[PDB]
């Protein structure tokens, strides 16, 4: 997260951070939204131009922390992964359309003060919030600049962008599958995810039933916190169908 | 830079 | 099951749950034209 700020103790308990066995590293971020299961960007997992393939016995998932590099014993917790579904469509190929996976954990995690699971979006909520010019926040152990990475959890709370802005600033093609977020040049605020902050969540507080909502994953971006770039999140609501598909047929 | 975790979480 | 998710999903226990503000919820809040 670039011109973000620590985040405070229990401020995102649904953060969870994808680690790597060997060697031990951060690869992602990712969300708690069930007991069971953990929602990521899929090209955290599977991305063949640089050879990246993951599989279960590769990764770890480290839930309830806010140091990045200490094994906070008695606070987090560590999960093992039974499966990892990656979206049959995501379009690796091209522009990252559809760059969400899910992964069941092998035994469930029990809630605490710090770990505590995210809402999913329903068409209304969708409705009402993903509007430009509302904000959400990201959060994540990615670095702090281009070109360096974070004691704690950082966050920092950006405003939707209009989609026709949004395809104005780049030469990649935005599907209906992703939204984009950040500040105008001229606004006088900073501010976007970067690299190791990808899979982690974009949320938005709901103000009529006050929960927090998980509205987009983050996906991709050219460099971090450029001026005249934004940063685009793959949209949960428009891919619910197929998470709810996996989660209660497996 | 990161701290070692139990071994029991690699097997 | 999904559609919110686990029932109780999105209250935080150290913020929500005891009626505790974290330092810029507001922020977001305020970006919706006055939640309140
Ligand atoms: N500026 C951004 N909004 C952004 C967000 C996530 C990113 N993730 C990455 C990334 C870079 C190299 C390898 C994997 C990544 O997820 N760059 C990113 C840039
Ligand atoms: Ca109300
Ligand atoms: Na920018
Ligand atoms: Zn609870």
């Amino acid at each position: 997260i670039v011109e973000g700020s620590d985040a405070e103790i229990g401020m995102s308990p649904w953060q969870v951070m994808l680690f790597r066995k060997s060697p031990q590293e951060l690869l992602c971020g990712a969300s708690l939204i069930s007991d069971r299961w953990v929602l990521t960007a899929a090209h955290c997992l599977l991305y063949p131009p640089w050879d990246k393939n993951f599989t279960e016995n590769d990764l770890l998932v480290r839930i309830g922390k806010h140091s990045r590099t200490r094994y906070e014993r008695n606070i987090e917790k560590i999960s093992m992964l039974e499966k990892i579904y990656i979206h049959p469509r995501y379009n690796w190929r091209e522009n990252l359309d559809r760059d969400i996976a899910l992964m069941k954990l092998k035994k469930p995690v029990a809630f605490s003060d710090y770990i505590h699971p995210v809402c999913l979006p329903d068409r209304e909520t969708a409705a009402s919030l993903l509007q430009a010019g509302y904000k959400g926040r990201v959060t994540g152990w990615g670095n702090l600049k281009e070109t360096g990475q974070p004691s704690v959890l950082q966050v920092v709370n950006l405003p939707i962008v209009e989609r026709p802005v949004c395809k104005d600033s780049t030469r990649i093609r935005i599907t209906d599958n992703m939204f984009c977020a950040g500040y105008k040049p001229d606004e006088g605020k900073r501010g976007d995810a970067c690299e190791g902050d990808s899979g982690g969540p974009f949320v938005m507080k709901s103000p009529f039933n006050n929960r927090w909502y998980q509205m987009g994953i983050v996906s991709w971006g050219e460099g971090c916190d450029r001026d005249g770039k934004y940063g685009f999140y793959t949209h949960v609501f428009r891919l619910k169908k197929w998470i709810q598909k996996v989660i209660d047929q497996f | 830079d990161f701290e070692e975790i139990p071994e029991e979480y690699l097997q | 099951t999904f559609g919110s998710g686990e029932a109780d999903c999105g209250l935080r226990p150290l913020f929500e749950k005891k009626s505790l503000e974290d330092k810029t919820e507001r922020e977001l809040l305020e970006s919706y034209i006055d939640g309140r």
